[PDB]
């Protein structure tokens, strides 16, 4: 499909489509790029994780406006149509998930790749859980649990507590617990902890790092501020 | 409340 | 394609769809609601045109972007990438266009209608002529102007000065003047005889219907302030 | 600067 694409065009590309606000073009282009084979760089991994964002972020938004419709109604036209847009929403999940898994996190070696891929992960299992229901979300809260974890792990190892991926990833773990898992109490403590663990080492930043941290870290409280 |  | 859905079912989910800002899917259901054959009301050629406006106004705003980097560099890419999304914004256009030749303004007899489906017909003429080149940019402008021009003629026979739909006519003819024929002085000539012919007629006018032309004669005037 |  974009097979005959060079690569370096893809990201060229992705990144016109991005400048135009064209996020469903952008994510083709960089599926296109991934699919060429080679691991990504920074950047690029920066591009795929934009694009894919706000095609699902858009998918989300419609999905919550049609569920609520949905469920003040509770003919068939309202599920059939929440039902459309959810399976669409499933597919870009399933579509990252298969990058992931094909074969970007087994060829990620560095903390800031593997890192960024199974937060990666996690977030997507994660728009998978908000859709789902029963059983099957049981096993879908595991994997995106599962994938959080492995990276939490690997953060706490690996990178400082004033990384932006290390940070970023703690923000969204913090959101799966409050909002997916009903643990509201293990997303508070996990983002208190971060919060203070990276206050302590921000000394040791340049002005443009602090900037950096403290952005993500503002998140991690105003997050605190709504729950507790 | 997710990143971004 | 929404041949097996049932008209009713079809404007329903636009109006989802609508609401939830999924314009494409929008305009995907009210083209099959016209594809039914039958005649639209007031509200669903409502439907109809705020689901393309929203779908070629995004490829617009694209397209402008990307023609601005374009001239800016003035290898393939930025030129390859403003082609596609060119040819997609064309594509809404002969689709559009399509569904006013087969069959709706041959079947729209009350002025309401045909002065609405005929404006349509002008805007659509007008982004084709937007992103044309040269000769065939003629032929194109040609055709909008001419479109205009007949709704132009019902309207100012048929309607009051008032009217928001005559209003909206005018202020999109004096649009197509001032910046696809390269007729300022029309344009002003148009907005201003137009604000100042509704001017005069409002006094007949319940609130609710002042308040409706009130709006529009507000965007002539905003255009004129502009251009004057 | 048209409607809408
Ligand atoms: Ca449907
Ligand atoms: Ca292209
Ligand atoms: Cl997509
Ligand atoms: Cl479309
Ligand atoms: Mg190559
Ligand atoms: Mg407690
Ligand atoms: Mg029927
Ligand atoms: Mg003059």
């Amino acid at each position: 499909a974009m097979g005959s694409m060079e690569r370096a065009s893809l990201i060229q590309k992705a990144k016109l489509a991005e400048q135009a606000e064209r996020y469903e073009d952008m994510a083709a282009f960089m599926k296109g790029a991934v699919e060429k084979g080679e691991e990504l760089s920074c950047e690029e991994r920066n591009l795929l994780s934009v694009a894919y964002k706000n095609v699902v972020g858009g998918q989300r938004a419609a999905w919550r406006v049609l569920s609520s419709i949905e469920q003040c109604s509770n003919g068939p036209e309202v599920r059939e149509y929440r039902e459309k847009v959810e399976t669409e929403l499933q597919g870009v999940c399933d579509t990252v998930l298969g990058l992931l898994d094909s074969h970007l996190i087994k060829e990620a070696g560095d903390a800031e790749s593997r890192v960024f891929y199974l937060k990666m992960k996690g977030d997507y299992y994660r728009y998978l859980a908000e859709v789902a229901t029963g059983d099957d979300k049981k096993r879908i809260i595991d994997s995106a649990r599962s994938a959080y974890q492995e990276a939490m792990d690997i953060s706490k190892k690996e990178m400082p507590p004033t990384n932006p991926i290390r940070l970023g990833l703690a923000l969204n773990f913090s959101v799966f617990h409050y909002e997916i898992a009903n643990s509201p109490e293990e997303a508070i403590s996990l983002a208190k902890t971060t919060f203070d663990e990276a206050m302590a080492d921000l000394h040791t930043l340049s002005e443009d790092s602090y900037k950096d941290s403290t952005l993500i870290m503002q998140l991690l409280r105003d997050n605190l501020t709504l729950w507790t | 409340g997710s990143l971004g």
